[PDB]
């Protein structure tokens, strides 16, 4: 009765993720990583067009599925 | 010294704008098909140059 | 020492567009890097999407 | 140069909110089961509120 | 060992064993987090 056979496997070693991972959350004390951090009376053009751009695509730290980026150094916006 | 009104002439603003918006930037994009060649002008007989 | 190449380019590979995708997973193409003219092509939204 | 006398009106807006008052000894989050919720006399008791 | 890192007490600051790594477009990834 091992169950290791049906996870995805990493190079001869199973990948077992954390036992510690199953869910609670409730109104207050609960909170989730990915925060909320986001005819022109203006004619700028540039940096508005730059501002859009930004405003649909996405940056923050615990995006580590895969890699960082080569040398190191560890931050914020945990 | 003026009588009634003073002397005045209208233009909407905001359509004014958005309508050059539209026009330049999505008009002056459409495929050549639509578009047509004008009169009295020379115009380059190759479709692919800038003229 | 020995004449033997060691990179062997076929043509099937797209080693540009590769590239472009790897660049887009490791980081964030919205910023802009000029030394390698890092400037990911886009389009005003309000032009494609009427 | 020539401003009239003057007064100050101060106000504040909050939407999309819920005030919020915890039932916990300081106010504190620590944990969703409160300590104030085990204190005993309200555990083993009945109370009224107003 | 290694004398040769970062260190942050007496003790050394070592990241871990398993931290050589790979991403093929593929979707051979869509993985999860560093936690």
């Amino acid at each position: 009765i091992n169950f290791a056979s049906l996870a995805p496997r990493h190079g001869s070693r199973p990948f077992m993720g954390n036992w510690q991972d199953i869910g609670t959350s409730n109104m207050s004390g609960g909170a989730f990583s990915w925060g909320s951090l986001w005819k022109a009376w203006n004619s700028s053009t540039g940096q508005m067009l730059r501002d859009k751009l930004k405003e649909q695509n996405f940056q923050q730290k615990v995006v580590d599925g895969l890699a960082s980026g080569i040398s190191g150094v560890v931050d914020l916006a945990n | 010294i003026r009588v009634g009104n003073n002397f005045a002439m209208e233009i909407n603003l905001n359509a004014n704008l958005w309508r050059n918006f539209l026009y330049s930037n999505i008009a002056l994009y459409l495929p050549d098909k639509l578009k047509y060649s004008p009169s009295n002008v020379k115009i380059s007989d190759n479709p692919n140059t800038y003229d | 020492a020995s004449q033997l190449n060691a990179v062997v380019d076929l043509q099937d590979r797209n080693t540009e567009l590769s590239y472009q995708l790897l660049l887009d997973s490791i980081g964030d193409r919205t910023r802009y890097f000029s030394m390698w003219n890092q400037a990911v092509d886009s389009y005003d939204p309000d032009v494609r999407i009427i | 140069k020539t401003a009239v006398d003057s007064i100050t009106q101060k106000k504040f807006l909050c939407d999309r909110t819920l005030w919020r008052i915890p039932f916990s000894s300081n106010f504190m989050s620590m944990g969703a089961l409160t300590d104030l919720g085990q204190n005993l006399l309200y555990a083993n008791s009945a109370h009224a509120l107003d």
